[PDB]
RNA sequence: GUGGGAGAGGGUGGUGGAAUUCCCGGAGUAGCGGUGAAAUGCGCAGAUACCGGGAGGAACGCCGAUGGCGAAGGCAGCCACCUGGUCCACCCGUGACGCUGAGGCGCGAAAGCGUGGGGAGCAAACCGGAUUAGAUACCCGGGUAGUCCACGCCCUAAACGAUGCGCGCUAGGUCUCUGGGUCUCCUGGGGGCCGAAGCUAACGCGUUAAGCGCGCCGCCUGGGGAGUACGGCCGCAAGGC
């Protein structure tokens, strides 16, 4: 059991069923390999420094959770399998190192 | 990895009274815990070596603490090794 | 015979010769020049001099097509680069821009012998 | 020599394990994509090395360049 | 033991962008390439240069260093999982349980070998072009094994600090990585430089000793013949000890 940070970025041109859909889909495969949400930022379209599938932006999901270590890779593959998906990182949490303090 | 609950699991269950993390029997205890770890990281990925080298010395001091014990006191050795399953 | 009147200048420099090729704005070529497009054949394309016939060369060849206003990429490191860049300068051709689009790789393939003693 | 500034001591307060701010991180790159040297950023080691692995997260979400096109020359 | 720390230490899966080559499309024309100078070569079946799309293989730019880790070989995009080593603080626990280590066992760059796969770039052999008195070379155009992956062999090296391991003692100055602390500074571990005493044939070494000592292992005994011959062991072979 520890504390994550899943990173996801899709299709910008998501109408909100489509949308909805594929949030459905991130909650579902979560709920799925047992990922308990601790909160949740969503950023929307913004613009991305280099074209990623040939599109020149971006959509944005940020989740803070807590899941068995075990299951975590075999979350991220499921992640991915959606066309609509296409960036995903997962990581460790950790605490803020502070600069210029 | 190895928790710190199964840590002082461990060490509670093989402690010569209260308080003492410190004896043979304690030591010979952890190390078997660590070695089984490693050991059952090691069918799989066998083809790490640096991880063996490790192996190798954990072994190496639970049988010089085995045999300090051994010669000591034969009795809380056999004790030991029972409670423990080691020598094969 | 378009009449585009504003584009892009590419510039491909190296040790052993300098090319010039015009282009639109959407990076599709009008027009080109090179030291060999000039009467020039062995090393001598290398040379500055050549460099700036054949960015002249393009520079006039796009006078045809009527275009006024440029941008230039620059690419390569080899002699006479800035000279045909300040050929484009004024060659009647406004200027608008330069840039080095030099590729620099992230070290995927390993050099041939000539250029080793790195990756 | 650098004289210009340090990119530390022309910021504020900020998180340096943070990969998600952009605002902060564009100021440690060049006029390339090119993440700064020591000279430049006026890090220390530890946290150049930090700020090192969060700009490549960055990069890799999107949010900052790999490398960029020169202007002027 | 408890609590903290740093790291390119190792194994598995996934993944990102730049570049090269090939393919597809657009646009476009007489050459590109290469050298001291050239030629072979490629190009009217449209090459070079430019834009767009796709496939594949390999290596990870900046960070990056005189830096870090590892016993050595060696280790560098990013993420996750598994896992080794190590340092500091507290003075908690055991109570000499230690050091070394013939033989044994395991690890061991590159090249090379076996089976299967893969093959973008590079490139022994080889095919050409030049140079040259010749050129079985340097330079140029190609190119097979190989380089890459899995499994199994091989056991070498300028495998280098040309400096075995451990412990104790013997001025300091300075730079640096990483902890702790009354945080000008003190204290601890690691990496560098200059230097006290001392040592050294000299160069140099000098708290990271090549100084002063103790323990244990390995090794040397003039050069060539020769790391050859014979024997033995190991190896599919090359060959190794
Ligand atoms: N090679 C793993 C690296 O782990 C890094 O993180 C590593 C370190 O930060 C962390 O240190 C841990 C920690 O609990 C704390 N600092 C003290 C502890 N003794 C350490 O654990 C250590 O010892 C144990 C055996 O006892 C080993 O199993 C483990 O690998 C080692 N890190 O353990 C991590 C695993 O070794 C980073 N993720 C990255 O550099 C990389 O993935
Ligand atoms: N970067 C992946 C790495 O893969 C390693 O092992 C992987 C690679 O060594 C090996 O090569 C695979 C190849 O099988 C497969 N047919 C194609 C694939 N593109 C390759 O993967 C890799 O190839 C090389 C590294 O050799 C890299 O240059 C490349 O970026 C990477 N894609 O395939 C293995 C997996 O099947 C280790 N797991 C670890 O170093 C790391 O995760
Ligand atoms: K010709
Ligand atoms: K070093
Ligand atoms: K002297
Ligand atoms: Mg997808
Ligand atoms: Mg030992
Ligand atoms: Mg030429
Ligand atoms: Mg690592
Ligand atoms: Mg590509
Ligand atoms: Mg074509
Ligand atoms: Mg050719
Ligand atoms: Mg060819
Ligand atoms: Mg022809
Ligand atoms: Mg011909
Ligand atoms: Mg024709
Ligand atoms: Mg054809
Ligand atoms: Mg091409
Ligand atoms: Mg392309
Ligand atoms: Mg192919
Ligand atoms: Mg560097
Ligand atoms: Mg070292
Ligand atoms: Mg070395
Ligand atoms: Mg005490
Ligand atoms: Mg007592
Ligand atoms: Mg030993
Ligand atoms: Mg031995
Ligand atoms: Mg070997
Ligand atoms: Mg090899
Ligand atoms: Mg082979
Ligand atoms: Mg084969
Ligand atoms: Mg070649
Ligand atoms: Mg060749
Ligand atoms: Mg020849
Ligand atoms: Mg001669
Ligand atoms: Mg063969
Ligand atoms: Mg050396
Ligand atoms: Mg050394
Ligand atoms: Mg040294
Ligand atoms: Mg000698
Ligand atoms: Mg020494
Ligand atoms: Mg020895
Ligand atoms: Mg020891
Ligand atoms: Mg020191
Ligand atoms: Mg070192
Ligand atoms: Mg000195
Ligand atoms: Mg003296
Ligand atoms: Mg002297
Ligand atoms: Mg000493
Ligand atoms: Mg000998
Ligand atoms: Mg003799
Ligand atoms: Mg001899
Ligand atoms: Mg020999
Ligand atoms: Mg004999
Ligand atoms: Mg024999
Ligand atoms: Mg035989
Ligand atoms: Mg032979």
């Amino acid at each position: 059991m520890r504390r994550y940070e899943v990173n996801i970025v899709l299709n910008p041109n998501l109408d909100q069923s489509q949308l909805a859909l594929e949030k459905e889909i991130i909650q579902r495969a979560l709920e799925n390999y047992g990922a308990r949400v601790e909160k949740v930022e969503e950023l929307g379209l913004r613009r991305l420094a280099y074209p990623i599938a040939k599109d020149p932006q971006g959509y944005f999901l940020w989740y803070q959770v807590e899941m068995p270590e075990d299951r975590v890779n075999d979350l991220a593959r499921e992640l991915r399998i959606r066309d609509n998906v296409r960036r995903v990182m997962v990581v460790k949490s950790q605490e803020p190192f502070l600069a210029n303090a | 990895p190895i928790t710190k609950e199964e840590k002082q699991k461990v060490i509670q269950e093989f402690a010569r009274f209260p308080g003492d993390t410190g004896s043979t029997e304690v030591q010979v205890a952890l190390l078997t815990l660590r070695i089984n770890r490693l050991s059952e990281h090691l069918k799989v990925h066998k083809k790490d070596h640096h991880s063996h080298r490790g192996l190798l010395m954990m072994v190496g001091q639970r049988r010089r603490l085995l045999r300090y014990l051994q010669r000591e006191d034969p009795e809380r050795y056999r004790a030991l090794i029972e409670k423990l399953g080691i020598r094969g | 015979k378009r009449q585009v009147a504003s584009g892009r200048a590419y510039i491909h420099a190296s040790y052993n010769n300098t090319i010039v090729t015009i282009t639109d704005p959407d990076g599709n070529p009008i027009t080109w020049s090179s030291g060999g497009v000039i009467g020039y054949k062995g090393s001598r394309k290398g040379t500055p001099y050549a460099a700036q016939l054949a960015a002249l060369d393009a520079a006039k060849k796009a006078m045809a097509y009527g275009m006024q206003s440029v941008d230039v990429i620059v690419r390569g490191t080899g002699a006479g680069r800035e000279q045909a860049i300040r050929a484009l300068q004024a060659s009647g051709l406004q200027v608008k821009s330069i840039v080095d689009d030099t590729p620099v790789p992230h070290n995927g393939c390993r050099p041939k012998k000539k250029f080793r003693k790195a990756s | 020599p650098s004289r210009k500034a340090k990119v530390k001591a022309t910021l504020g307060e900020f998180d340096l394990r943070d990969y998600r701010n952009v605002e902060v991180l564009k100021r440690f790159l060049s006029e390339t994509g090119k993440i700064l040297p020591r000279r430049r950023t006026g890090l220390s080691a530890k946290e150049q090395r930090i700020l090192a692995k969060t700009i490549k997260r960055a990069r890799i979400l999107g949010l900052l360049p790999f490398t960029e096109k020169l202007v002027r020359k």
